[PDB]
RNA sequence: AUGGUAGGAUAGUGGCCUACCAUGGUUUCAACGGGUAACGGGGAAUAAGGGUUCGAUUCCGGAGAGGGAGCCUGAGAAACGG
RNA sequence: GCUCAUUAAAUCAGUUAUCGUUUAUUUGAUAGUCAUGGUAUAACUGUGGUAAU
């Protein structure tokens, strides 16, 4: 999957093609909000600390907030009407994960930082 | 359509409805009736509309801008224009009638009262049929009484008991709408007091207590009547 | 006996006792100013005012509790046949602990702000 | 997700109630105010479940055996609540004429649903819109449906008992009380002996293949303060021993041998005993909950120990539990509907799946 | 919800059931909270456009008045007594109007020492309320719905009316 | 069903609803029940200045927006362009 | 706004009564008890997902 990688200090963001098994498999099961070290995902991130920020699945349904159940939902959403929801949790069938720099290690991104 | 406007049936298929207001809706008078159909000022309805805005008519001493303005009985409607003054009376056949006053006549309008209690903080107050209530009245005036309006100020000059035997005009029933100078008060069962009339040729004739207006005294009317 | 039922019976005060005039030239009566009943629906000292059909008739049935029916016997006019026709309309009235009400008595009351689903009359006067 | 401790060395986690706190209930007037106003990373912490901020808290609290569903009793516009835990918000929410005092599920999914209206009534209601209602001679507590005899059959503060047949939708021949307290009704699952609530203590066993009662059982105490009433009672899922809770706090644990002994066991408080289930389900069996209006309270029925205290600031009146799970149900008087899980009793369900997760490592 | 359509119960004489409509919206009722003495919610409910109605659900203070002195004072509420119409709801405890309730005395206990100079029978009234001032629990009556206003507001027991009452709780 | 009282509900009256309490209501003066093709009827309203009683207009009454059921805004809807 | 299924003190007609009620608009009366606070929506800037809104 991609990851949609911004960074808020000098404000640009840039999105990654991800297509290797090892690299995403750290990101399973994690959640939005969660510190989570590229380092084993990449030798580039070395010392980046990431945090899950959002994004969406291989459907266009969001993971919302918190919400549970990494598979999908339908939810009485916001006058509030019904419609379907994937869940909080990363999962092998999201077609991205947009996530934001925390503290930053040793190496750089040209496009990035 | 009602009675008591003198429209034809012809020239539109829609009546004009009125406007709500100080007067019932089925006692009313609009003003697009008043100007150009019965005194035939203005010709199409928007041309009642040029003269509103330009405020030639005043009603009871206010601007008074609508085209659906309810006019009723014992209304003085003051034109700017040729200095003449108006003041609405009703008809015997059944019908309203335009009469021409007096500048001093149009200072002053007759009121009937229709409820009278006790304010706030200890005021009393009387309301009359025209919606204008008034602070501190006489409080020998009672239930069903006339109240002559100032107009410059909201003030009563002058009062009229209801007593047997003083000129009553009747708004409202079957004889609506005559002189008659009162026989006496009748009682009956759920009130529908039937005060009753002796007109001219001396004749009795029977409505409601609700539809009595005294206009003045057992010979002086305060107002000027229409002669014809 | 005054207090017998579940609540406790009182004005609400809106002598220990205290009176209005129904009005109309109907008189307080003895009853009324130093009895003994409460009764809020009375025309005198209670909460109803009596505006509306003042009508009168006779009273037929009283075996109620608190209320009773009046007969009001009339003469109908059919115009087609030039004939008359007997009627009556019993109507079921509230009456008040005062006055003194049996099969006769002739009635007089007072539209009262209607009471109970076909009681629209209180007994203000009887003779 | 905040862990509380009960001092019993047993940690309680807790979820959905007094202490989470959702800063978006309506997200387009708040959420869109958050943005600006805050950086939101404690509502990032919070995990809110199956999306519901639901006042006027329930008569009572019910759920299915099968599809894992929740009936919740709301008195706010009085209201029935379904929930779905596959899906995680309202399926069917419709709104009653009058509050359901008790609630009972007729067999499984609410295929059907029985209700105990305070107008002295019993509503019958299915998928469709309110399908029949009834008429009670007297008022209602609660209810109980027996498969067996296809009778559901009621009984509060009356001098009969009610008994109805929903196969040929009669009453006949109904039973009569033993001077009037009949506050509970509760059925033996394997041999179907009726319990009953008494104001003079006393359950009524009335077989239902006799047409008749069989014994009584009376309650006497060591201390014994007021005369009580047993307000609710329950039957073990093996038909062996029985739940007795009392007004004024004290557990009475009897047996089925139509013997008089017990053992005693008493909240703190000791205002009421709520409800009481057995643990016979759920692994480390033989517990059973005792809670007050407040104090809610698991213990071993041979042992007599708190394993755990479980205690929302807010008062409750309801418990419900599922089945080999932790999952409790509880209307805490407030806006949302307090439950929450104990992972030491036993695993969280397959919609609870990673609800155990996030706390172990937290 | 609730209607009030008089159609379908029987006329005087016997004719019924016409169903000539169905349910509308001006022929209209809602439903009753059955307020209980606990910490105060307040409910809210749009009534007719402009204007509102008070629910009550849970009442912790009130507003009584001593009848005596003529004095209004604050009251913690802790339990209900007596009330005509269904004993259920006493025994829920449950607030409607004319509803006797157990209330606190140490705040009319307050008002009379410091301000007149006595204690409370360990300035003189009746003798049957003396005797309950030592008791810290005062028999008061409710005077306004809760279902309407929210309030529990109401009146203290004095009088022939505290004979009446506490003849019936004995 | 008739009413009493108390509470509730409602914009409010109210057996409207429910407790508790009394046995009443309408009726040969026709209650109540049945038939009504109630396209028949309403001066509801002008109408036809000799077509002999003609016209047009307005009013019917109820329900519905695929069927049930629950809800929300609004002075107003128990609204199908929620 | 259109369409489907026929009501006998009901509808309707007038009449009250609203001191039994609610009312946007209409009109008439009517209040003595810091040269500027604090927030807040977006648009927009740029990255993307989604067969699709």
């Amino acid at each position: 999957m991609k990851l949609n990688i911004s960074y808020p200090v000098n404000g640009s963001q840039k999105t990654f093609e991800i297509d290797d098994e090892h690299r995403i498999r750290v990101f399973f099961d994690k959640r939005i909000g969660q510190e989570v070290d590229g380092e084993a995902v990449g030798d580039e991130f070395k010392g980046y600390v990431f945090k899950i920020s959002g994004g969406n699945d291989k459907q266009g349904f969001p993971m919302k907030q918190g919400v549970l159940l990494p598979t999908r939902i339908k939810l009485l959403l916001t006058e509030r009407k019904r419609k379907s929801v994937r869940g909080a949790i990363v999962g092998p069938d999201l077609a991205v994960l947009a996530l934001v720099i925390v503290k930053k290690g040793e190496q750089e991104l040209e496009g990035l930082t | 359509a009602p009675h008591h406007w003198l429209l034809d049936k012809l020239s539109g298929c829609y009546a004009p409805r009125p406007s709500a207001g100080p007067h019932k809706l089925r006692e009313s008078l609009p003003l697009i009736v008043f100007l150009r159909n019965r005194l035939k000022y203005a010709l199409n309805g928007r041309e009642v509309k040029a003269i509103l805005m330009q405020r030639h008519v005043k009603v009871d001493g206010k601007v008074r801008t609508d085209t659906t303005y309810p006019a009723g009985f014992m209304d003085v409607i003051t034109l700017d224009a040729t200095n003449e003054n108006f003041r609405l009376v009703y008809d015997v056949k059944g019908r309203f009638a335009v009469h021409r006053i007096t500048d001093e006549e149009a200072s002053y309008k007759l009121g009937k009262v229709k409820k009278v209690q006790l304010g706030k903080k200890g005021v009393p107050y009387v309301v009359t049929h025209d919606g204008r209530t008034i602070r501190y009245p006489d409080p020998n005036i009672k239930v069903n009484d006339t109240v002559k309006i100032d107009l410059a100020s909201g003030k009563i000059t002058d009062f009229i008991k209801f007593d047997a035997g003083k000129l009553v005009y009747v708004t409202g029933g079957r004889n609506l709408g005559r002189i008659g100078t009162i026989v006496h008060k009748e009682r009956h069962d759920g009130g529908f007091d039937l005060v009753h009339i002796k007109d001219s040729l001396d004749n009795t004739f029977v409505t409601r207590l609700n539809n009595v207006f005294v206009i003045g005294e057992q010979g002086k009317p305060y107002i000027s009547l229409p002669k014809g | 006996t005054v207090q017998s039922e579940r609540a406790f019976q009182k004005q609400p005060h809106i002598t220990k006792r205290w009176y209005k005039n129904a009005g109309l030239g109907f008189k307080t009566p003895k009853t009324a100013i130093e009895g003994s009943y409460i009764d809020k629906k009375c025309p005198f000292t209670g909460l109803v005012s009596i505006r509306g059909k003042i009508l009168t008739g006779t009273v037929v049935s009283t075996k109620m509790h608190r209320t009773i029916v009046i007969r009001r016997a009339y003469l109908h006019y059919i115009p087609k046949y030039n004939r008359y026709e007997k009627r009556h309309k019993n109507v079921p009235v509230h009456v008040s602990p005062a006055f003194r009400v049996q099969v006769g008595d002739i009635v007089t009351v007072g539209q009262c702000r209607p009471i109970s689903k076909t009681v629209r009359f209180n007994v203000v006067k009887v003779s | 997700v905040l862990k509380s401790t009960s001092a019993n060395d047993v940690s309680v986690y807790q979820v959905s109630g007094t202490n989470v706190s959702r800063s978006l209930p309506d997200w387009i007037a708040k959420k869109r105010k958050r943005q600006l106003k805050n950086d939101l990373e404690y509502q990032n912490r919070v995990e809110l479940i199956q999306d519901f901020e639901f006042s006027e808290a329930s008569n009572k609290i019910k759920v299915s055996r099968d599809g894992q569903y929740c009936m919740a009793t709301g008195t706010y516009k009085p209201q029935i609540h379904v929930y779905d835990f596959a899906n995680l918000s309202l399926k069917f929410d419709r709104h009653t004429d009058a509050e359901n005092v008790d609630f009972t599920i007729l067999s499984d999914d609410w295929t059907k649903s029985v209700h105990l209206q305070n107008d002295r009534s019993i509503q019958f209601q299915n998928k469709g819109g309110l399908h029949y209602t009834t008429r009670i001679p007297k008022f209602g507590r609660s209810l109980v449906y027996n498969k067996v005899n296809c009778d559901l059959y009621v009984g509060a503060s009356g001098n009969e008992l009610y008994r109805l047949n929903l196969e040929k939708g009669r009453f006949l021949n109904p039973f009569k009380l033993d001077t009037e307290g009949v506050n509970h009704v509760s059925i033996n699952e394997v041999n179907g002996l009726l319990a009953a609530g008494t104001e003079t203590n006393v359950v009524e066993f009335w077989d239902p293949r006799s047409r008749s009662r069989v014994s009584k059982l009376y309650l006497e105490n060591n201390i014994d303060n007021r005369p009580f009433q047993v307000t609710t009672t329950s039957f073990r899922n093996d038909g062996l021993t029985f739940a007795c809770g009392t007004s004024n706090g004290y557990s009475y644990i009897y047996d089925l041998r139509t013997s008089e002994p017990s053992i005693i066991k008493d909240q703190g408080y000791g205002f009421d005993i709520k409800k009481i289930i057995w643990l016979d389900n759920v692994g480390t069996e033989n517990k059973i909950v005792t809670c007050d209006k407040r104090i809610a309270k698991i213990w071993d029925r041979l042992d007599g120990k708190a394993y755990a205290s479980m205690e929302p600031s807010v008062d409750i009146n309801d418990i419900e539990h599922v089945p080999g799970t932790g999952m409790f149900f509880t209307a805490n008087e407030s806006i949302p509907m307090h439950t929450y899980y104990i992972p030491s009793l036993g695993p969280s369900p397959r919609w609870c799946s990673f609800l155990d997760s996030i706390t172990e490592e937290l | 919800g609730i209607s009030r359509d008089s159609r379908h119960k029987r006329s005087a004489t016997g004719a019924k059931r016409a169903q000539f409509r169905k349910k509308r919206k001006f022929e209209l009722g809602r439903q009753p909270a059955n307020t209980k003495i606990g910490a105060k919610r307040i409910h809210s409910v749009r009534t007719r456009g402009g204007n509102k109605k008070y629910r009550a659900l849970r009442i912790e203070t009130g507003n009584f008045s001593w009848a005596s002195e003529g004095i209004s004072k604050k009251t913690r509420i802790a339990g209900v007594v007596y009330h005509p119409s269904n004993n259920e709801l006493v025994r829920t405890n449950t607030l409607t109007k004319a509803a006797i309730v157990q209330i606190d005395a140490t705040p009319f206990r307050q008002w009379f020492e410091a301000h007149y100079g006595q204690t409370l029978g360990k300035a003189k009234i009746e003798s049957s309320v003396e005797s309950q001032f030592s008791a810290g629990r005062l028999y008061a009556c409710i005077s306004s719905r809760p279902g309407q206003s929210g309030r529990c507001d109401g009146y203290i027991l004095e009088g022939e009316e505290l004979a009446f009452y506490l003849r019936r709780l004995t």
